[PDB]
RNA sequence: AGUUCUAUUGUGUUAGCAUGGUUUCG
RNA sequence: GGAAGUGUGUUUCAAAGAAAAAAAA
RNA sequence: AUAAGAAUUAAAUCUUAAAAACAAUUCGUUAAGCAAAGAAGUAGAAAAUAAGA
RNA sequence: UAAUACAGGGUUGAACUGUGGGUUAGUUUCAAUGCCCAAGGCAGAGCACUGGAUUGGAUACCCAGGGAACUGUGCUCCCAUUAAUAAGAAUCA
RNA sequence: AACUAGUCUUAAACACACCGCUCGUCACGUAACA
RNA sequence: CGGUACGAAGUCGAAACAAGGUAGUUGAUGGUGAACCAGUGGCUGAACAAAAAA
């Protein structure tokens, strides 16, 4: 959480990871989405 | 899957012949017969009738006339309820807080079935015979395999049939895309569900 | 609703503030100031946080200021903390 | 279900429609399984302030009559929708009947405590 | 009374004072801290008037 | 600088007074028993004030504001405007014959000046009515405007 | 704004003119 | 703690209604 | 329906109004 | 063009205009979509969250 | 947040019951706005944009207008993600 | 109703103390990853 | 390729810290030489102003 959360802030996540949020400008999700 | 539904909705929207709490003739000859009428549970409300039902499973089920808290009159009643609020469900889907209560009466009825299985094995056979609910066995501690898991929703399945089962829609195993009359293609969450053997 | 005032055997200057008095304890300028703009529901929030947090400091404090005035007026002395036991007993 | 409804017939409105109103209502009351337990007129009563029925007019007093009935909870909306359809009546409401404050028993003594 | 549809819930001391009706210390838990006694020391600072020191006997 | 309504003034049809208003059957624009109600619409930019004969159903008679009496642009928020108006109104009214009405309004800001203006010049005033008409239905049930300035 | 006002100053115009000719 | 009943419901979904800002019509 | 009155259950006006300011009489 | 309405720190865009049906103000009537203003003390059980500066 | 219909939870009592629980993944019901999709579509207000001003200058703050978004058992859980600083037992009258 | 000197309260990422602190594009060389 | 870290301080503005001179920041967006701006919903890690009682 702390490397994790300060990627997250820093926004490597919002590029490089898949979001069922989706948006225009995220990576999307084309499966069923379920919680890991 | 929709004449189930409608099979089940029906069923328990029918009324049968008799009166709401406990009255009985000596109480019932007393007032008028429309007023009689008025008592009778076709006039009764949802919660009067679904109130007659368990009252009828307790008196089925039940150690003695008052009997309404040992292992299998609580079965029983949890049961009733969880019936009745998965009707109101198929009614007012919009009601999430019911879906929630529904799976912690899930719960709560696992736990009364674990704890009555150990405590007396025939009359725990004996009461999910009269349910007509599945007899789950718990002489070996469950599995962590979704597939060989026991299932709460799965019981009472001989009711509701399409409360059984479910194929795997997860990575590999999620529907693929069908093009529909539109012209568009979609492809389904989940996989439509088949009628069970 | 509409506060009707009488301007009968008084002054039409003493009317509007008695009209002015009502208007501010029922809040109607308040209210229409926050009629006239939208206000977004978290700064409602705050500001409901806010008001509800402050005004009962400010009713104390108005009694607080009342007994002082009533005193100083009055010529009242500090209390002295009654002792227990005292007879209370009439000097006659 | 016990039930008590309030309606507020306008000075239009005749002894002919009440009847014809009231036939209406037990006929649902009956369809439901119901019974209609007592009617009652409570005189010709002001209203707090000029009722403006759309194309009907504007009226400054009304009627009040009541009825208690028992019917299945099932009546209730189709009571209410026909209610409201009708012209004559101004303004309605039923409610579920209470052991201890209905106008069947607390009828009597509700503002004089002596 | 109104009707704000949620609380706010700050954790800084001065939007806490504010947003409170009193930020009057309390008294110490009989369970968890000891009670203040007139015997306590005080604390070590240096006494200060506008930013000098007053630091001298005579 | 005339001190009126520039266009009034100028298409003015020969000057009589009250030339424009309709008249009773009788041919009176004021009957001997009829009561008048001053209703004031303040702003920050502008005050109109119409005056009413309640006995006529509610109608106006006449009416004023900043540009009637003369006054343009920024000057119309000042209290000088409110007091003018309120002369103005004070004043048309003794012409015609009216000396006591009943005040009414919805905004209280700039309405002093109006009644001291009234009172000054000798229009009785026998009530007041503040008529906020404040919402009973909710505060964002018709989004209101934005906020200035961000 | 300055839509709705317009078309509904256009559309009682031509009302009135259609009721005038009927 | 749990089940049943009991009195109460500013909880969640609900057909319709009373009122009201705003716009609208004359 | 608006506004009023009291020998009444009475009268009056009436289905939108408003087109300088300041005065005289 | 122009005034008035509107608005603004002040202006302008904008609307009406030459006797007015909808620019703006007052009065009636419906019509439309929309819907926490008013009614609950985060206070009072002893009930207490973090050594220090 | 009036009445009505259908369901909870909480509180109080009687009865029943008799260690029947605390925590919880290879679990899944729900969940602001935005975005995608579908609906409708001009009550209000309102991105982009247009033009009226201020500014050396503004692609803004101010004004006028505005076809994006504002009501869904769908897709759906990113977050300064919802009563707080995880849940339970013990210590207090 | 305004200003200076105080004096008091509040806020502060200022403490060389607002002539403070402080953000970014562009330009400019040495490099790693890709 | 786009981005990134170090040295240098050059041009352009002044976005934040005070109500920082339009409160800040956040989710997903639209727009823009740059910091950024606008709407919407969140938070406070924000201010200003702020009730006697009829």
């Amino acid at each position: 959480c702390s490397d994790r959360k300060r990627k997250i802030l820093n926004g490597t996540e919002y590029i490089r990871r898949k979001s069922s949020h989706r948006g225009r400008i995220k990576r999307g999700s084309q499966a069923p989405a379920f919680k890991r | 899957y929709i004449e189930a539904e409608k099979e089940f909705l029906n069923e328990r929207a029918q009324v049968p012949d008799a009166y709401i709490e406990r009255w009985h003739g000596e109480d019932l000859s007393k007032l008028s017969p429309a007023l009689r009428r008025c008592l009778h549970l076709r006039c009764a409300s949802s919660k009067e009738l679904h109130s007659w039902r368990k009252l009828q499973l307790c008196r089925l089920l039940q150690r003695r006339p008052f009997d309404t808290g040992s292992p299998a009159v609580q079965l029983a009643c949890l049961t009733e309820k969880i019936l009745n609020v998965r009707a109101h469900l198929l009614r007012h889907f919009r009601d999430q807080q019911k879906k929630k209560v529904l799976s912690i009466w899930l719960s709560r009825r696992h736990r009364v079935m674990k704890y009555l299985y150990r405590v007396d094995f025939n009359l725990y056979k004996y009461v999910c015979q009269q349910l007509r609910i599945k007899c789950v066995r718990f002489a070996i501690p469950d599995s962590r395999d979704r597939q060989r898991a026991i299932s709460p929703i799965a019981v009472d399945g001989d009711r509701c049939k399409f409360l059984i089962r479910q194929k795997l829609w997860k990575a590999r195993f999620r529907p693929r895309q069908l093009k529909q009359v539109d012209g568009k293609v979609v492809r389904f969450t989940r996989h439509p569900m088949e009628q069970p053997s | 609703m509409s506060c009707h005032r009488h301007v009968f055997r008084a002054a039409p200057a003493a009317v509007f503030a008695s009209v002015q008095r009502w208007g501010r304890r029922n809040n109607v300028h308040k209210l229409t100031l926050l009629v006239q703009t939208y206000e977004k529901p978290c700064v409602k929030r705050t500001r409901i946080a806010e008001e509800k947090a402050y005004y009962p400091r400010w009713f104390y404090l108005r009694y607080a200021t009342e007994v002082i005035r009533y005193s100083l007026k009055h010529h009242l002395r500090l209390g002295q903390a009654l002792d227990p036991n005292d007879d209370q007993r009439l000097d006659a | 279900v016990f039930y008590e409804t309030f309606v507020l017939f306008s000075k239009r409105v005749q002894r002919a429609d009440i009847r014809q109103l009231l036939k209406q209502q037990e006929a649902l009351i009956t369809k439901h399984h119901g019974s209609m337990l007592a009617v009652r007129d409570l005189g010709w009563r002001k209203t707090a302030f000029r009722v403006i029925k759309p194309r009907q007019g504007i009226f400054w007093f009304g009627r009040l009559f009541y009825f208690s009935f028992g019917a299945n909870p099932a009546a209730i909306t189709e009571m209410s929708q026909s209610l409201q359809s009708t012209n004559g009546v101004l303004r309605h409401a039923t409610v579920r009947m209470k052991k201890r404050h209905n106008l069947m028993t607390y009828n009597h003594h509700i503002h004089a405590r002596d | 009374a109104p009707f704000p549809r949620g609380i706010v819930k700050p954790r800084s001391a001065k939007v806490r004072a504010i947003l409170n009706l009193s930020v009057e210390q309390r008294q110490p838990n009989p369970l968890r801290a000891p009670r203040k006694s007139l015997l306590d020391p005080p604390p070590c600072v240096a006494p200060l008037e506008k930013g000098n020191p007053k630091l001298d006997r005579q | 600088t005339l001190g009126g309504h520039p266009r009034r003034f100028k298409l003015m049809g020969g000057r009589p007074e009250f030339h424009h208003v309709d008249r009773n059957k009788n041919g009176h624009i004021i009957e001997p028993t009829d009561k008048f109600q001053v209703v004031i619409t303040t702003s920050k930019n502008n005050v109109h004030a119409q005056v009413v004969n309640k006995s006529r159903a509610y109608r106006t008679i006449f009416g004023s504001f900043a540009g009637n009496v003369g006054i343009r642009k920024q000057a119309q928020q000042g209290t000088q405007c409110a007091y003018r108006i309120g002369q103005n109104i004070a004043r048309k009214c003794r012409r015609l014959g009216i000396s006591q009405v009943e005040i009414k309004f919805r905004r209280i800001m700039r309405v002093n000046q109006l009644l001291q203006a009234f009172t000054a010049h000798g229009l009785g005033v026998t009530a007041i009515a503040h008529e906020p008409r404040l919402p009973k239905c909710g505060q964002n049930a018709t989004k209101p405007r934005k906020r200035r300035r961000v | 704004g300055r839509s709705k006002v317009l078309i509904r100053r256009l559309k009682e115009r031509a009302k009135k003119e259609a009721e005038k000719k009927a």
